[PDB]
């Protein structure tokens, strides 16, 4: 509940798979084949594999076919015959993929070898995006990747965020639950755990570890500003000193300078900032100038 | 009879969609065009003329 | 009820089949044959196989014929003579497939060998898609695929989702139901079960295993955002810390900063988020910035 | 609460990573390929790696 929500097991990771395919059955929303020659070329390749040899030179104008790219996530410890979901995105100048059907598509990784075959029906919500869709259980795994799991006697747990204090807390929790030399902290997001040999013993050890509960120590104070979406999110550890704030078209409810008192609690910070009565767009400039002046104590990150 | 022989090494990504590769893209190419019969015999230099070409003072 | 709803048997998997066919009997909704030469070419091939040799060069304009692609799913342990459903999708520039009839169509896999023959009537709902349809029991299996089932003494159960704790629970359930050395956990989505030799013993063992009941352990907290369909779905394990939220055109029911208290239960999270009074479109940006700030505890996935 | 909010540890630092990619699935909002030749050139490179030789 806490170990599985804060750390990851070494050697347990996902991968990316990509492929190219075609979507048929569209209601006149396919791309212009006069401007995209790869659609007609791959259609001729598919027909020649099937057994139909169209002559070259003759023009083909299609309205129900759209060239697409297919993306998928390869799960850890994957076996052949299992099903994964895929994301289908239109390339070229197609209009919409409403009620389409994806044909056979090889899914290859960065090693240029196949790992999955994809075929299914595209679900579009139908504002909403029209050139993108998702197929549930649309691809079947057909190649397995060997793993180093089971061998050795040590396994590393990798934290999502770097912290010496959190890694020490995780190591102390494992040590007080299992035994003295159960775990060893390597660095701020790497904790090494000693496990017995054999696959069944390691699986049982990881099942007992992953559902442990560990208190979460207070973290670094941080204020995040997203100017593209117009959002400002603060943290529970953010404090404030006493300073003076001047801002265009703002006044005391009557001078132009507004005084902000020193605040330790988060509710005091929210009360002091809402006393200014500013929009979030102006609040971004106020927070940036306050961090430059040093009155703001948290670190400022602009995403 | 006429014989045309070709050998080379070709990168697979240079192959066009019509399964055709130009010969300038082929690495380490060997191209041979020969013939036999009396037509090919009529284009060979005689032995004394070959010796006079190779061993003349000028 | 639980084993069959969470795991799959090794060697039991579906496959994909594809083919090309024609649909006749349309009410003037076929594709333009002047722009699609493959329709007329395959019609000439069908007539020449039947015995009619049309001369070349002469133009043919048709309104009742549409070129289609046929997709099908090959079931496990399939026998010849059985029936499966097929999906018919129009290619080219056809208008609709309302009241059409599909002729004979070979269905081939990736090995370029036939496995099924398809013929039937297309059902269209009749907004609704017009270039796609489904035929129930429209194809007959005619080639059987050999299987390795029955031999050996071990069989692997493959989990749908990777979890060491769930695999340990499944192994413990099988061990307390059947015997001591009945099952062995290999990895996070692979459990090996020892079975006696013979096909009948393995079938009886799988029939007893598949209807077992196993409690489902709590999973990882995860929040899924689909921006294309405009949906946000949270999980039962999602928790929240205390933070501050600022957002354009939002205010307390009167400052711009809104305080969110720390929440453990899911109902408290829903109550705290509905106190903001934001649209789901704005809630996506709020949740993304909250996960970047670390106030959000669940992992965020954008599908 | 104060040491971690005022100081940094030596040898503990972030870095920058950059890359070039393509975005597909847009609803007609892509760039003009007649004025940007690198989009079509990299698309041909991606298709040639995949196996399609335009």
């Amino acid at each position: 509940e806490r170990i599985r929500d804060l750390t990851s097991v070494q050697g347990v990771r996902e991968n990316s798979l990509i492929g190219y395919g075609l979507v048929v059955g569209l209601d006149g929303t396919g791309d212009q084949t006069t401007q995209t020659p790869f659609t007609t070329q791959t259609l001729n390749n598919m027909l020649s594999q099937l057994g139909i040899t169209v002559p070259t030179g003759t023009n083909m104008q299609l309205k129900n076919v759209a060239a697409v790219m297919v993306t998928a996530s390869y799960p850890p410890f994957a076996r052949q015959g299992q099903t994964i979901d895929v994301v289908v995105s239109s390339m070229g100048n197609a209009k919409s993929l409403r009620g389409g059907t994806l044909l056979m598509t090889p899914l290859k990784g960065v090693d240029s070898q196949v790992y999955a075959l994809a075929q299914g029906n595209i679900l579009v919500g139908g504002v909403n995006q029209l050139n993108g869709g998702r197929i549930t259980n649309g691809a079947i795994i057909e190649r397995e990747l060997p793993t180093q799991f089971g061998a050795g006697n040590t396994i590393n747990l990798q934290l999502n965020d770097e912290d010496f204090t959190m890694a020490q807390q995780i190591t102390d929790a494992i040590n007080r639950a299992r035994g003295y030399g159960s775990a060893t902290a390597l660095d701020a997001r790497t904790v090494q755990v000693r496990v017995p040999s054999g696959n069944s013993s390691q699986v049982r050890f990881l099942a007992d570890i992953q559902n442990m509960e560990v208190n979460v120590t207070p973290q670094d104070a941080k204020v995040v500003i997203n100017s593209r979406t117009g959002s400002v999110v603060m943290n529970r550890e953010v404090t404030l000193d006493s300073c003076a704030v001047a801002q265009g078209n703002l006044s005391v409810t009557g001078g132009s300078l507004q005084s902000v008192r020193s605040s330790a609690n988060l509710n005091s910070v929210v009360r002091a900032l809402n006393a200014l009565g500013a929009t979030p767009m102006d609040l971004m400039s106020i927070l940036q100038s306050m961090q430059s002046a040093g009155c703001l104590r948290a670190k400022l990150e602009i995403i | 009879t006429e014989f045309i022989r070709f050998s080379g090494v070709v990168n697979p990504r240079t192959i066009s969609g019509s399964n055709s590769v130009p010969s300038t893209q082929v690495a380490d190419a060997r191209i041979e065009y020969v013939g036999n019969g009396y037509i090919n015999e009529a284009q060979n230099m005689g032995w004394l003329q070959r010796f006079f070409l190779n061993l003349s003072p000028m």
